[PDB]
């Protein structure tokens, strides 16, 4: 049947539709995912039915009772058959699924307050000295 | 502005005076300098005390006893080249506001022969009182 | 704004159940969409064209003294001619 | 076992078996360390804009 691939909502990796209301589908979202996702449909040859997480996290180990939930939590118990996301390749994840080669290379940066250049002001040259 | 040398060559698109994109303000005295520039009021004043001026010294050859209107043509004549002045002084102050028309290490911007026009129509001006 | 380098390297990869028949070929998918450049186009297309964004003293630096200036030879032009209308009168 | 800097590609995918990169990296610019040049002959008017 239809291969169902769990996704999580973050922009710009899927977001809403302008007319999703009426849409209906695979159309309802687009973003970078959604054409990853189609790109290798056609490559692999299979039909594709998009779907979000219902608890809308990326996965993590709960070490009191086992549990995975997210990306991985549905395809090791088998809600679905491949995850369309931005998931980071770790080595908890990487024992308990199978992670392709990354589509996508990222790392930690800083970010600032981009600065508003600088408007001198008109009597500015009497600066130097106060007033 | 209109393109050069790009894929929409030749669209003369209209220079926006006020870029309240980002809703800003900053200072009163920016937005009197960007409302001075945006009506362009001191190269048309320029131009207008030009026109006086030459219909002074026109009119000047009509009243032969009358010597005063030959000093009002100097004085709008040099009136002209001083609202030139101004008129340069800010455009280029305000030029100075975008990336694009300042950083002359990396952007390299270049004046026209149209500025260079004016520049020389203040020269003759002042010559010419 | 972004500034300087990554501090560390990772990445986001393809999740997919251990033991599946559409490991191999997501694998193969994924580096060919790399090679053709796809990838790189599809990350340009949801980051940038969909995105909505010297040393020498200036004239700026120095518009003050040169409207100064100008208002000087304007106010001492206004009081010659002051003057002579009213010698002449 | 091959450990060495083997790039990644489609076609050794095919025919042998990677792990995950140990480094990233991709093609950058080599330009010659900028040095002091020699001034200009009218190199005075630099400190006031043309």
């Amino acid at each position: 049947k239809t291969v169902v691939v769990t996704t999580i909502l973050e922009s710009p990796y899927v977001m809403m539709k302008k007319n999703h209301e009426m849409l209906e589908g695979n159309e309802r979202y687009e973003g970078y995912c959604v054409d990853l996702a189609a790109e290798i449909a056609k490559h692999c040859g299979f039909k594709y039915k998009l779907t979000i997480v219902g608890d809308g996290k990326y996965g993590a180990r709960d070490a009191d009772t086992k549990i995975w939930n997210g990306m991985v939590g549905e395809l090791v118990y088998g809600k679905a058959d491949i995850a369309i996301a931005p998931l980071t390749i770790t080595l908890v994840r990487e024992e308990v699924i199978d992670f392709s080669k990354p589509f996508m290379s990222l790392g930690i940066s800083i970010m600032i307050k981009k600065p508003q250049k600088s408007k001198p002001g008109v009597f500015s040259f009497l600066d130097p000295l106060a007033y | 502005t209109c393109c050069l040398e790009g894929n929409f060559k030749g669209l003369c698109k209209q220079i926006d005076h006020f870029p309240e994109d980002a809703d800003y303000e900053a200072d009163t005295a920016e937005y009197f300098l960007r409302a001075v520039r945006a009506s362009s009021i001191f190269p048309i004043l320029s131009v207008i005390l030009l026109f006086m001026g030459g219909l002074c010294i026109a009119a000047s050859e009509f009243y032969k006893t009358r010597h005063n209107i030959i000093l009002s043509a100097g004085i709008f004549f040099v009136s002209a080249g001083l609202s030139n002045i101004i008129g340069i002084i800010v455009y280029i102050s305000a030029n100075a506001g975008d990336p694009s028309k300042s950083d002359s290490k990396k952007n390299s911007y270049s004046y026209g022969w149209s500025f260079y026009f004016g520049a020389l129509s203040f020269i003759i001006a002042e010559m010419v009182g | 704004m972004k500034v300087g380098g990554n501090l560390d390297s990772k990445g986001y990869d393809i999740a997919t159940p251990k033991g599946s028949s559409l490991g191999t070929p997501v694998n193969l998918a994924v580096l060919k969409l790399s090679e053709q450049g796809v990838l790189d186009k599809l990350k340009n297309k949801w980051w940038y064209d969909k995105g909505e964004c010297t040393s020498a003293l200036s004239l700026s630096n120095v518009a003050g003294v040169f409207y100064i200036l100008v208002g000087g030879l304007g106010l001492a032009m206004l009081v010659a001619l002051i003057e002579f209308c009213y010698k002449s009168r």
